[PDB]
């Protein structure tokens, strides 16, 4: 029932750059949210847990933050490889709602 | 014990007491020890405190 | 190493009931949950329900409340989907999902198995 949604839809990155993507949530969702990383052809995978948190063995190169309405994560140092189309997830009300995705792509 | 020393209803109480029992949601296969409750307690606590 | 194996491509009528397979390794299987996930090629992902690794109860999501069926097996740490009377619109990918019944987020690693369905 969640209206996720994540702005912009497709924007382009280059080589190191620091990109940020933000997602919205319609209702308060203020310190439960995940983020998650998905190639195609391949599962995905947890990166930042409950909007500030980070799991032990990913790499490094991204910290997430924010609360109330207002996520994000910021890429502080992007590599080429990626190219993948980011996922948020909420934990407060059932049912359980994902986005759309916020894919990046080389020039 | 849930009257007294836990959470007081009112003697002029108007509302509904609205529950259900789920088994399902928050019972964990060895035990959900995050919901906790008190059992000594040495004040009658009024009500909607 | 935590791994969710998953069964091949199926490919059957539509109408026929089929079981997929998810079985789990390394972790405690009675700890967490067992969500499951769907995805159609021109959408995305979509809880579907749950079961608990004790009991065996089938709740499902308020969509889908019907056809589907989740048989578990215990002991051998098995996780199968029993998907009866396959229609033309059911051409998804099943996901498996480890999502506890305390922290509940997904973390959706499975392969994908290829309902193709004509
Ligand atoms: C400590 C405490 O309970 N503080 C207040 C209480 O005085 C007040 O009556 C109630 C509703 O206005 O909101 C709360």
């Amino acid at each position: 029932d969640i209206q996720m949604t994540q702005s912009p839809s497709s924007l382009s990155a280059s080589v190191g750059d620091r990109v940020t993507i933000t997602c919205r949530a319609s209702q308060s969702v203020s310190n439960f949210l995940h983020w998650y990383q998905q190639k195609p052809g391949k599962a995905p995978k947890l990166l930042i847990y409950y909007a500030s948190q980070s799991i032990s063995g990913v790499p490094s190169r991204f910290s997430g933050s924010g609360s109330g309405t207002d996520f994000t994560l910021t890429i502080s140092s992007l590599q080429p490889e990626d190219f993948a189309t980011y996922y948020c997830q909420q934990s407060n009300t059932w049912p359980l709602t994902f986005g759309q995705g916020t894919k990046l792509e080389i020039k | 014990n849930i009257a007294d020393y836990n959470y007081k209803l009112p003697d002029d109480f108007t509302g509904c007491v609205i529950a259900w029992n789920s088994n399902n949601l928050d019972s964990k296969v060895g035990g959900n020890y995050n919901y906790l409750y008190r059992l000594f307690r040495k004040s009658n606590l009024k009500p909607f405190e | 190493q935590v791994q969710l194996v998953q069964s091949g491509s199926e490919l059957k009528k539509p109408g026929a009931s089929v079981k997929v397979s998810c079985k789990a390794s390394g972790y405690t299987f009675t700890d967490y949950g067992m969500n499951w996930v769907r995805q159609a090629p021109g959408q995305g992902l979509e809880w579907m329900g749950w079961i608990n690794t004790y009991s065996g109860e089938p709740t499902y999501a308020d969509d889908f409340r019907g056809r589907f069926v989740f048989s578990l097996d215990t002991s051998v740490s098995t996780a199968y989907l029993q998907i009866c009377s396959l229609k033309a619109e059911d051409t998804a990918v099943y996901y498996c999902a480890r999502g506890g019944n305390w922290d509940w987020y997904f973390d959706v690693w499975g392969q994908g198995t290829l309902v193709t369905v004509s």
